[PDB]
């Protein structure tokens, strides 16, 4: 057993959360793809003896028919897992070009321990494509799932325009959310994008607030 | 701009009168009555300007209009006559 079993259980816990988040973003992921048990996970991505083989785990995802009605320009997302704890500019440039060639809209990187500042230079380097950096260790638990974390909903250019029009608002007057906010990273909120937050209330049953990105 | 004025059709504010509006119309009218302004109600032996203004308000014979401004500056003009006084 030792501690390799715990690193396997932990990698799997963080994997379910990537699947959860890629679905929650608007992509097509089955409940079966999410609720993939630990034994089945080992079976798929474990080498000659039984250690984790992250290189294989890397997967593309496509928008649901619903996502293309609200955000038609929201293209395909690529998720990448690296078997190297430290990710260097050499292994990074491989990924950056893969997203360029496959004409990908967004790309997510799940690094084990760190990404070298040399590799980090390549993140904004290829627009329109946007690259996301996620620490494998942070993804173990889905924060969105917590008691206190309410439901955040990304609003289309139209949904936002309507909101400001219906409340006679300037983009400023709106309550703000940080671009670095755990939920904003989860939903991959870009600056300007408005989020609608639905929480329960002890005064009304439900209450809806809105938060503009920064 | 005079896009500032919101038209009669399309008006969102309470069809009821605010506690503050009442206090201010009553006061405004009392002060005007008090400085010998014309009284639109039959003062049935009445002599106190506030009471005369409360008599004016109950009969809805107050010629004033509330310009209710919104956070952007646009306003809805409501009349003392047309405002419900549930208070």
């Amino acid at each position: 057993d030792q501690e390799n079993e715990r690193n396997i259980s932990r990698l799997w816990r963080a994997f379910r959360t990537v699947k959860e988040m890629v679905k929650d973003r608007g992509y097509f992921i089955t409940q079966e793809e999410v609720e993939l048990p630990l034994e089945d996970f080992k079976a798929k991505y474990c080498d000659s003896m039984g250690r984790p083989q992250r290189k294989m785990m890397s997967f593309q995802a496509n928008p649901t028919e619903e996502s293309i009605s609200k955000f038609p320009d929201m293209g395909s997302l690529w998720v990448e897992f690296c078997d190297e704890p430290s990710v260097g500019v050499k292994t990074m440039k491989t990924f950056v070009i893969h997203i360029q060639e496959k004409n990908f809209q967004t790309g997510i990187f799940v690094y084990q321990n760190n990404i070298t500042p040399s590799a980090m230079k390549l993140v904004p380097s290829i627009p329109p494509a946007t690259i996301e950096t996620f620490n494998e260790a942070a993804l173990v638990v889905n924060i969105t799932h917590h008691e206190l974390v309410p439901k955040h909903i990304r609003l289309s250019s139209d949904e936002k325009r309507e909101l400001l029009k219906r409340y006679r608002l300037k983009e400023s007057q709106l309550p703000r959310i940080q671009r670095a906010d755990p939920v904003a990273l989860y939903l991959g909120l870009k600056r300007g994008e408005v989020v609608k937050i639905i929480r329960k209330s002890e005064t009304s049953g439900r209450y809806a607030s809105y938060r503009i990105c920064m | 701009l005079k896009e500032k004025a919101i038209p009669k059709d399309q008006r969102a504010t309470t069809p009821y009168m605010t506690k503050y509006e009442r206090a201010r119309i009553l006061g405004t009218r009392a002060l005007q009555i008090s400085m010998n302004a014309p009284v639109f109600v039959d003062l049935e032996g009445e002599t106190d300007p506030l009471r005369i203004a409360m008599k004016e308000l109950a009969e809805k014979k107050i010629p004033l209009v509330i310009r209710r401004y919104l956070p952007d500056g646009s306003f809805e003009d409501w009349s003392v006559e047309e405002l419900i006084v549930d208070l």
